[PDB]
């Protein structure tokens, strides 16, 4: 037996959620062959140290 | 089987018109609203429940005598047992700490 | 070492292990040393040496948490303070320590 | 003595999103593990974390616009210092004055003969006073 | 030594009277039939005198000066004993174990008490053990 809760959200957010979840897997999809989508962590591992970039420098 | 909803103004599922389903004498069902749950006293110093005092609405308590909302022992109905028991010997402590060190500087300052 | 003459008291002497015990053998007059570890409450270390004071019961203050001072004992707990009731085979009341 | 002038960390500058040391710590303290304060210690701790919020604020804006301020007025005293000492040409001051010059020129608008070797030597290679 | 003896000044911690100071009376190392623990006989003050001055006269300095006791078996446990003295050689006789197991002799010992404190009271002495504790 569906439960009340699940009755209501499949009868009200059902469909814009699943349509939000298609429009962010399209945009993932689009930006995986991108190039310049590095998170936070990655462009600080690139960037490195104060002492690896004077010797990069260097 | 029978279908029961809201007797009052509010038809919002808020947190302040709570709905239970009885049985009445008619043989019927119908709505009725409860009141919000009341909540323990609570110690002032560690804020555990409060030992040996009932538990009533703010304004219930205007209404009761004192026994049922003290504790004989002092800071009874404030402070739980073992706080006010660590207020006496941390006092007591106090006091003679500062006998001590009232003692030693009356004997460093007796040597001019 | 210390360490050493704890355990000698252990496997041969008299001890209490705990606040509890220790304040109730102070009240009886039993103790003839108490080791206080240095990770007990302050309160209870305060209340303790109070006792002493009364009692006239020698202090050592353990160099060391209360997990350390129950592996010096020989305990797989912690222990917060010890009392010596007797030392029975080793020496630890003599040496002042 | 000169080259501590080529040190100055106020003139420089590095990339936007430098990588630190890695520091860890516990994030908050867990929830069940809190101390009891009254309601009105709680709202005094609202109120002085809404305080040190603001005042944080300003102290990174006030840093921000000074350390430009600063860095002018260090770019001008080393400038001079700088021309000035070729002016009186010294012969054995050419080399680091153009170190210098070629460091923080970006900033504005014989090895045996020394001693005490720069900071960093080992991952500064001179790019202009070298042996 | 043994700090727990007649005459020992204490301030009991659990109960209805804790935080008040009371004095020990006769100590029971072994326990009792009826208290199977490490217990002690003390008298205490309940109601502290209050404090006179020289704007109060007659009646009124009579009224703050009442000291009101009271008798009480006590755990070692609950007590917290002080390096201070009181003499009990006053009311030695009345609180027995016998005391708390008879009512009347409770009132009797009551009485005593009542009057023993208000005398040492007036007499000027033991200025520490008629002052309140505040915590
Ligand atoms: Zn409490």
């Amino acid at each position: 037996k569906v439960s009340k809760s699940t009755k209501k959200f499949q009868s009200k957010h059902l469909k814009h959620t699943l349509d939000q979840r298609r429009k962010e897997k399209i945009q993932k999809k689009r930006i995986q062959g991108r190039r310049g989508n590095k998170t936070d962590q990655e462009k600080a591992d690139a960037a490195g140290t104060r002492e690896q970039q004077q010797l990069k420098k260097s | 089987a029978q279908r029961v909803t809201f007797r009052r103004r509010n038809p919002y599922n808020t947190r302040s018109n709570k709905i239970k389903v009885v049985k009445t004498p008619g043989g019927i069902l119908r709505a009725q609203h409860v009141k919000k749950l009341a909540t323990r006293p609570k110690c002032g110093d560690c804020g555990s429940a409060l030992q040996g005092i009932s538990t009533l609405r703010p304004r219930q308590y205007a209404t009761v005598s004192k026994t049922h909302k003290t504790v004989s022992r002092a800071y009874g109905g404030s402070r739980c047992a073992n706080c006010v028991k660590e207020r006496i010997i941390r006092a007591f402590l106090i006091e003679e700490q500062k006998i001590v060190k009232k003692v030693v500087k009356e004997q460093t300052e007796a040597a001019k | 070492s210390i360490n050493q003459k704890l355990a000698l008291v252990i496997k041969s002497g008299k001890y209490t292990l705990g606040y509890k015990s220790t304040v109730k053998s102070l009240r009886q007059g039993k103790s003839k040393l108490i080791i206080i570890a240095a990770n007990t409450p302050v309160l209870r270390k305060s209340e303790l040496e109070y006792y002493a004071m009364l009692s006239k019961t020698k202090v050592y203050y353990f160099q060391g948490g209360n997990n350390e001072l129950g592996t010096a004992v020989g305990k797989l707990f912690r222990v917060g303070v010890v009392s010596i009731l007797e030392a029975g085979d080793s020496d630890i009341l003599t040496t002042l320590a | 003595v000169l080259n501590m002038l080529l040190s100055l960390d106020v003139l420089h500058d590095y990339d936007p999103n430098t990588k630190l040391k890695g520091n860890v710590s516990a994030p908050k303290l867990k929830k069940k593990d809190r101390v009891h304060l009254s309601k009105k210690q709680r709202k005094a701790r609202k109120e002085m974390q809404q305080i040190e919020e603001e005042m944080r604020n300003a102290e990174q804006a006030v840093s921000a616009e000074e350390r430009e301020r600063n860095q002018s007025e260090i770019l001008k005293i080393v400038f001079t210092i700088y021309l000035n000492i070729l002016k009186n040409n010294a012969k054995t001051l050419i080399g680091s004055v153009l170190e210098g010059l070629t460091k923080f020129g970006n900033m504005a608008n014989y090895r045996s003969l020394r001693l005490a070797d720069p900071l960093n030597n080992e991952i500064i290679k001179p790019s202009v006073n070298v042996s | 030594a043994k700090f727990l003896k007649a005459g020992k000044v204490a301030v009991v911690v659990r109960g209805r009277y804790a935080g008040k100071k009371v004095v020990i009376v006769k100590p029971h190392d072994e326990g009792s039939k009826s208290h199977p623990f490490g217990h002690a006989l003390v008298a205490g003050i309940e109601r502290y005198p209050l404090k006179v001055t020289k704007k109060h006269g007659a009646k009124k300095v009579a009224k703050r000066t009442k000291i009101k006791p009271f008798i009480k078996v006590v755990n070692y446990n609950h007590l917290l004993p002080t390096r201070y003295t009181l003499d009990v050689e006053a009311f030695k006789s009345v609180v027995s174990t016998e005391t708390f197991e008879q009512p009347s002799q409770r009132e009797e010992a009551k009485k005593v008490v009542k009057k023993a404190f208000e005398e040492r009271h007036q007499a000027g002495k033991n200025q520490w053990f008629f002052s309140k504790l505040r915590f």
